[PDB]
RNA sequence: CCUUCUCAAACAUUCUGUUUGGUAGUGAGUGAUACUCUUUGGAGUUAACUUGAAAUUGCUGGCCUUUAGGCGAACAAUGUUCUUAAA
């Protein structure tokens, strides 16, 4: 495992490094980043591996982005069916229930004739955060969201699942945009040994939640990958040891 | 006065040279065409240069082209000056990865690191604050 | 024009036929005990009469103007390129009523004009609009700008 | 001719899609054959069946195999062949649109239906439309060569064509060998084109028809079946 | 004498149009007279001036049905299973085929029948029929 | 003037739940913190911002095969050749 007490050290010292007198937005944020062996699979892997996280700080986004210039905002991405059968009232209806709202609901036949034009598609997804795509038409998409789209890791979809049996229940879309809401993390898979991860803003989370999502991350992904060492810091901070796993060295060069 | 070389902006996607020598060979033969190319991928940067055997070709063809509308959007053609000259293209393919293998053995670079971390630690109380790892 | 003209074949009017096919469906909608009640976004479709054309321009809401040059009493249509030059209306003079005629479930038009339109042609439409302004008020105003005719035949 | 500047681009994003759908199928199906099955779509093939929007059945492909008719399709829009399926056509003879044939159905014949599944259509034959296929349409190759083949058929030991017919129905005995005997297929045009009322029908099977083909460019693409009784009883 | 036109107030642009007309509420509402139509068609059906456009269908699709429902020697001579005659068929062959078309196509009616295995295949009954048809006409 | 992979399995019965796999980009520019390795040649990654599908020359990676193709498939592999969308 990790010692939770330098993490803890850790992130009180980085609001110590934040404390001191966009980019003003910037220097706040957390980013880890995991160095590890062939991380490639070797290619692109725009999927995002759904990490599961303690906390969600998706709600913290909301209350805090209510007060900053843009928006949070969701995107669903559904078939020309589902569209058809599922209506914004019977989705708004389940999330009061927990407190939270979807946006907008898009068709890829509207994707691919209303906003076939680079500035207006740009600016569409641009406006929006969390891009939930069904896992059908996930495999669909890079020809459409346009490369700038899987650049940053907001405008890159999330795989959302919707149906369940051989047809689609609202009780699977329903939980599953829960499960993805507020248990879930995007994780980009570029190329290389450098991973990144996004936690978000300090002043969102308590800095005990944000050691406890750090850990819980940081050893799920040990278990998953062979990983080189585990690299927290701020985007603006220089970098910052944790832990490492010094073999892995050994077996990325055999 | 003009040269029979020629400069064209705003070309479609996947519209390339092949494509360009066999039309504007049909205004007349050609010496030279190119299209300006990037070199980690293939996709294009939209705009190319033509190199006719006759000026006066040449004119025509700039003529019935400066304002061409095609395929959804407008295409723009200029004669160059009579001091002009083809320099510095080519056709660049995608450019595909490489694994190189490591060349010290596993107990050097297993030193590298541990003096890496034990060095990424003194950044750090350089940076720097109270850290004990 | 061709790509005028496949702009504008997506935004042809209802013609009378299918407004009363639509007007029977939902009044047979109605009919039922047990009907169904709902509200309908807006129509769109080019607009086309001459003073309903003028209309729409000292407005403005012309996106697109579209003026046919054979007309038998041409001062109906002499104005309209100063006016929407001086208003700034995109105007570009299509060649042929009739074929105006054709994409607006009409013998003639003479004139087509356009100002609401779909966000999925947005795009075209605004680039189509910097297309004839570089084809039409660049190449042919120092030659709108001279006499013509006056050789003998 | 001054050919245009358009109808390239067309041609060339088309040949894109093509090669791209294509290569991910070679892909797909080498990877499938190898069985080295670690990062796919999917392990197992899949069958589509549009029947009287229409209702699709799906099912899984079997190890059996299965008597087809081939029909072949007018390509996509603004496409050139690629060499791969100009081969696989040419193998099959599918040239000369409006052109069909039976073929059997096992696994080494399945991976190359989605090589050519954007130009042709599948299905389940019934002896009914294949007797007045036959009974109605089939040359053999000209002069002493539909004689002598006769002869070698006979050796085989098959007469009084109907028997082919119970043959290709029945595949118990030799196939291949009536396969190669019906080498050139033809069938009419099912609108006669040009004209004022034929205009409507061609203009109303482009409808119908892009209802039902549908292209996955998947290389998971479940086999798109139809209904060859009606088919036929529309072009025979 | 002639001489270009000058352009000098058309270079100058309005930024503004000409009237200030307030925009009237029907342009964002949806139309009544298109609504007033609808129920005077309503009213009608509901009277049954008219019939709605599905059971016109239906009724149609029945009427077609009622209306198509209700209503009010050479051979011999010719040889064709393993007989004699037709030998006769071979010997002057060269000699009907000399004849004109009119007499060919009736004088290669007659063509020797080896077994029920073969038959031809019927090269001449289709223009047989087309030019009794014609004779009709 | 074309249209974009719009689902697969296994377990389980909870009136649908759990797990796994499937996604090559629109080009150009700004740019933080940096990460590893390469053996100095730099290579693959990293915050996120701009843009009317915008427009000017950033010189020639490497391996393999054949006479262009794979490195996201090795005995792996690809070319532009469908006519009742004509005349």
């Amino acid at each position: 495992a990790i010692p939770r007490e330098r993490v803890i050290k850790a992130v009180n010292e980085l609001i110590k490094f934040t404390s001191k007198p966009e980019e003003e937005l910037k220097k706040d944020l957390q980013l880890i980043v995991v160095n590890n062996k062939s991380f490639t699979g070797t290619s692109k892997s725009f999927k995002l591996k759904l990490l599961n996280v303690k906390h969600s700080f998706y709600k913290p986004w909301k209350e805090a982005s209510a007060t900053a210039v843009k928006d949070f905002k969701v995107l669903l991405i559904l078939k020309d069916s589902d569209i058809k059968k599922v209506s914004e009232d019977d989705l708004f209806d389940q999330l009061d229930s927990e407190g939270i709202k979807v946006d907008e609901i898009i068709c890829g036949k509207d994707l691919k004739t209303v906003y076939k034009a680079y500035e207006a598609r740009n600016a569409f997804i641009s406006q929006f955060s969390l891009i939930l795509a069904d896992d059908s038409i996930v495999t669909s998409l890079p020809k459409l969201m346009g490369g700038k789209a899987y650049n940053k890791v907001e405008t890159t979809p999330i795989s959302i699942r919707t149906h369940a049996n051989k047809e689609f229940s609202l009780t699977t879309l329903t939980n599953n945009i829960k499960k993805v809401y507020m248990n879930q993390l995007p994780v980009k898979l570029p190329r290389g040994t450098t991973l990144n991860v996004h936690l978000g803003n300090l002043e969102w989370l308590r800095p005990e939640e944000f050691v406890d999502n750090v850990e819980l991350i940081s050893e799920q992904l040990i278990k998953a990958y062979q990983i080189r060492s585990i690299f927290i810091k701020t985007n603006r901070s220089p970098v910052l040891p944790l832990y490492y796993n010094q073999d892995v060295l050994d077996e990325l060069e055999a | 006065e003009y040269s029979g070389i020629i400069y064209v902006s705003r070309l479609p996607h996947g519209f390339h040279e092949k494509e360009l020598s066999k039309y504007f060979a049909q205004f007349g033969d050609l010496k030279e065409v190119r299209l300006a190319r990037n070199k980690k991928t293939g996709n294009s940067r939209h705009y190319g240069f033509l190199e006719f055997v006759n000026k006066e070709d040449a004119m025509i063809a700039q003529e019935s082209m400066n304002n061409y509308l095609l395929m959804g959007h407008l295409l723009q053609v200029r004669v160059l000056p009579k001091g002009a000259k083809i320099e510095k293209l080519y056709k660049y393919k995608k450019r595909v990865l490489v694994e190189k293998g490591i060349t010290k053995p596993v107990k050097q670079l297993k030193d590298n690191m541990k003096q890496k971390h034990e060095e990424r630690i003194k950044k750090l109380a350089k940076s720097g604050i109270e850290f004990k790892w | 024009a061709a790509e005028t003209f496949k702009l504008f074949n997506k935004y042809r009017p209802e013609t009378a036929a299918e407004k009363k096919e639509r007007l029977t469906k939902e009044a047979a909608a109605v009919a039922e005990g047990k009907s169904k009640q709902d509200a309908s976004p807006k129509p769109y479709a080019v607009k086309y009469g001459l003073n309903h054309v003028v209309a729409l321009i000292e407005n403005k809401k012309a996106k697109l103007v579209l003026i046919a040059n054979d007309v038998d009493p041409i001062e109906l249509v002499v104005f309209l390129p100063a006016l929407c030059k001086k208003m700034g209306v995109p105007y570009a003079i299509v060649k042929g009523k009739a074929r105006l005629g054709t994409l607006v479930n009409q013998k003639t038009s003479a004139v087509a004009a356009l100002t609401e339109v779909r966000a999925e042609d947005e795009a075209a439409l605004a680039k189509l609009v910097s297309t004839i302004d570089a084809n039409f008020a660049d190449k042919y105003d120092e030659v709108k700008k001279h006499w013509g005719g006056g050789i003998l035949g | 001719k001054f050919v245009r500047a358009e109808s390239i681009v067309a041609k060339t994003l088309a040949t894109s899609r093509e090669k791209e759908r294509i290569k991910r199928v070679s892909i797909l199906e080498d990877k499938k054959a190898k069985n080295e099955t670690q990062h796919i779509a999917s392990g197992k093939d899949f069958i589509l069946k549009i029947t009287e929007g229409l209702i699709r059945e799906k099912t899984t492909y079997d190890g059996k195999p299965a008597l087809l008719f081939i029909v072949r399709v007018r390509g996509p829009l603004a496409v050139n062949i690629p060499n791969k399926a100009f081969k696989i056509l040419s193998l099959l003879r599918l040239v000369e649109t409006n052109t069909g044939v039976f073929v059997k159905l096992t696994k080494n014949v399945y991976p190359l239906l989605k090589v050519i599944a954007p130009y042709v259509v599948i299905g389940k034959p019934s002896l009914s439309s294949i007797r007045s296929l036959i009974q109605k349409r089939g040359r053999i190759i000209v002069l002493n060569d539909n004689n002598i083949v006769e002869e070698q058929l006979g050796d085989h030991g098959i007469i009084c064509v109907e028997d082919i017919i119970h043959e290709i129905a029945t595949m118990g005995e030799s196939f291949s060998v009536c396969n190669f005997f019906l080498q050139p297929f033809k069938l009419n045009r099912e609108v006669s084109g040009f004209g004022s009322l034929n205009r409507l029908r061609k203009i109303k099977q482009r409808e119908a028809e892009s209802r039902t083909r549908q292209f996955s460019n998947a290389a998971t693409a479940p086999v798109i079946e139809v209904d060859i009784d009606s088919l036929l009883a529309k072009l025979n | 004498p002639y001489e270009p036109l000058i352009d000098w107030f058309t270079r100058h642009e309005e930024v503004m149009p000409l009237t200030a007309v307030p925009e009237p509420k029907r342009r964002f509402v949806p139309s009544k007279n298109e609504a007033k139509r609808v129920m005077k068609i309503v009213r009608a059906i509901r009277e049954g001036r008219i019939i709605p456009p599905k059971k016109l269908k239906e009724m149609k699709e029945k009427e077609k049905i009622e209306n198509y429902q209700y209503d009010l020697p050479p051979t011999n001579e010719e040889s064709y299973n393993p007989p004699e005659e037709y030998l006769l068929s071979p010997e002057e062959k060269e000699a009907w085929e000399n004849t004109e078309y009119s007499e060919r196509e009736r004088n290669f009616i007659p063509q020797k029948y080896s077994a029920l295995r073969k038959v031809p295949g019927y090269g001449e009954s289709i223009r047989e029929r087309f030019e009794r048809s014609l004779d009709l006409y």
